[PDB]
């Protein structure tokens, strides 16, 4: 932590006479600053969040003064609260993964929005049955979307 | 939505939201 | 004037909540003492070993989870980022001008002729203090000439 | 999703910061997805309703005030119980204060705890009691709770749809009168300040050219031969470097459109919102914010 050397001198020394002037197509401190509200989910919420998208959806569906009616107004709305909770919470797998092709002419904020659009593919295109780890299927998807965007370059 | 009902059968479904609204109520 | 403060400063930075300290600032002016070079010529190495241990600080606690030890290209693309902010950033000039102040000669006098706290560290006799600090005789003149 | 001309924010004077009044910095913070503007509130009704919403809040705050008896009887009665149980014994004096020291440390973040939920309460009342139309709110968490329940009185927005709202409702010829009352009706040095902001304002005002140009809901493309490309033997390709930058925007604006075609969360399209306006900032200007791709 606290090294100084001629060694350790480049590395703010190259920095320092480049990056005066911001290049904001790589900076993503906004972005990162804004998931940071985030905690990691456990199985029980990776089972509960999905059964929960699963029937808002089904219940925006069929809505198209009494505590049958009051249950699915409360379901419609749960279930997209489930859904947006669960994007935020692995948003930050999509970072870490936009993070692996960068520097190819591509800027990693394009990464992680096709990651991230992948991702609302994976939220929704999911079984809890399946028992797979939820983390595991989304880098699948966020991995699948990213390389599509790569097959246009 | 489409993806719902093709990937499970609708009784499925509607157990689940029957499920949902009990946790609700309970 | 080599100063480190009594208490850690906030960077209130924009995003991060960075904070300096008299450990990091007693470094920095220790490694700007063994260069060697004069005050105004030393404030350039001061000044940058100071953003590198903050930059560095900064990065790993932004570099989150996501980021841990990308040194190529990911993680020196954080501290390049985070120095250019910081380079511009007005809190940390304002901390940079309270701790080792570009001096004058008579910025350097006058406040060592009043203060009568720098004259004990410093060894001078208390012969020579005066409250008017500004006011020079004859007799400083070669002082503040030789500073 | 609207665009604010990189030509009048960025580079001060900011033109459009010196119409707005908000500093340059803030102008920043609002266009470039960090902070929330606020714009027309309910002024017709809510009146009558400030002190139900006072009254609201006191009630909260007396049951905070019975929440925080209740959790520090809790670290009291703890601590005598376990005096009761353990003096019992003819123990050392260590048994007895090291009961005091952990009781007393729990009723300690017990109690800052609930000043901390006091002070929260207080701080929400006094935003509330100020709020107003362009005015200034950080913290997402605050302002998403003022706006869960109490936004049936107030509406706001962040990026250049905030100010595109706000630049709707901007009063051009109320605005110059009044810049022009005060250099009149001014003496002391600040006055110069008013005396250059007119410049600014009455532009629009002496000719008209509204100033919703400032933002832009379509961007024009040059033709195309005036940006060629050249393909070369050995795979190269030579650039004027133009077309990249409309190909980056044309990108931006398709994955943005297919982004809410869905209904994406709203952080994610404030990201890409953001990212389409920089990419068409980038488009019109280079080397002012920064250097480009």
């Amino acid at each position: 932590d606290f090294v100084w050397d001629e060694e350790e001198s480049e590395a703010l020394r190259q920095a320092r006479k480049d990056a005066e002037l911001t290049a904001s197509a790589d900076s993503v401190r906004a972005y990162l600053k804004q998931i940071g509200k985030v905690a990691l989910l456990n199985a029980e919420e990776e089972v509960e969040l999905a059964k929960r998208i699963e029937a808002g959806l089904y219940a925006t569906q069929k809505l198209a003064p009494v505590q049958q009616r009051r249950d699915m107004q409360w379901i419609c709305r749960d279930g997209d609260r489930a859904k947006n909770h669960l994007l935020e919470a692995n948003l930050r797998l999509v970072v870490s993964l936009a993070k692996r092709y960068t520097g190819r002419g591509m800027a990693f904020l394009d990464l992680i929005q096709e990651g991230n659009l992948g991702l609302i593919r994976a939220v929704e295109k999911f079984d809890y049955t399946k028992g797979y780890k939820f983390s595991t299927y989304a880098t699948w998807w966020i991995r699948q979307a990213i390389t599509r965007a790569m097959a246009d370059q | 939505w489409d993806m719902l009902l093709e990937r499970r059968s609708v009784e499925e479904l509607e157990e689940l939201l029957k499920e949902r609204l009990d946790l609700i109520k309970a | 004037r080599q100063e480190l403060p009594s208490e850690p400063i906030p960077i209130d930075l924009s995003d991060v909540t960075m904070r300096i300290d008299a450990e990091t600032a007693k470094w920095a002016r220790d490694e700007a003492r063994k260069t060697g070079l004069p005050h105004n010529e030393a404030r350039a190495e001061f000044v940058d070993v100071v953003t590198y241990v903050v930059t560095e600080r900064a990065v790993a606690r932004i570099g989150r989870g996501w980021l841990t030890r990308d040194d190529k290209h990911a993680w020196e693309k954080m501290r390049a980022d985070v120095v250019g902010e910081l380079e511009d950033h007005e809190q940390f000039n304002a901390a940079l001008d309270a701790l080792w102040p570009i001096l004058t000669p008579e910025d350097v006098l006058a406040q060592l002729y009043t203060s009568h706290e720098r004259l004990r560290a410093a060894g001078a006799p208390e012969c020579l203090w005066r409250a008017d600090g500004e006011a020079w005789t004859v007799s400083d003149v070669p002082l503040l000439d030789e500073l | 999703a609207p665009v604010t001309h990189i030509w009048y924010f960025k580079g001060v004077p900011s033109r459009l910061g010196y119409l707005l009044d908000l500093a340059p910095k803030d102008l920043e913070k609002i266009i470039y997805f960090a902070a929330y503007v606020i714009t027309s509130v309910d002024d017709e009704m809510r009146h009558n309703e400030l002190s139900t919403l006072e009254a609201e809040m006191a009630v909260e705050k007396k049951a905070v005030e019975d929440q925080r008896d209740a959790d520090l009887e809790a670290r009291a009665q703890k601590l005598e119980a376990d005096l009761a149980e353990l003096e019992a014994e003819g123990a050392k004096s260590d048994v007895r204060r090291k009961v005091r020291d952990s009781g007393e440390r729990e009723m300690r973040q017990l109690r800052d705890r609930a000043q901390r939920e006091l002070d929260r309460l207080d701080e929400i009342w006094n935003t509330f009691t100020k709020l107003a139309p362009k005015q200034l709110i950080v913290d997402e968490v605050l302002y998403r709770e003022l706006q869960d329940r109490y936004g049936e009185y107030f509406t706001g927005a962040m990026g250049a749809e905030s100010i595109k709202k706000l630049i709707e409702n901007f009063d051009i010829d109320a605005e110059a009168e009044s810049l022009r009352e005060v250099i009149r009706s001014g003496k002391g040095q600040k006055k110069l300040r008013a005396l250059k902001r007119l410049k600014v304002v009455a532009a629009f005002q002496q000719s008209g050219n509204s100033p919703m140009g400032m933002v832009l809901d379509a961007v024009p493309v040059i033709p195309p031969e005036l940006r060629p490309m050249v393909q070369l033997d050995g795979g190269r390709f030579a650039t004027s470097d133009l077309n990249d930058l409309y190909r980056r925007v044309i990108n931006r604006n398709n994955r943005l459109k297919r982004l809410i075609d869905l209904g994406a969360p709203e952080i994610i399209v404030n990201n890409e919102k953001r990212m389409l306006q920089e990419s068409v900032d980038a488009l019109f200007d280079n080397g002012r914010r920064g250097r480009p791709v």
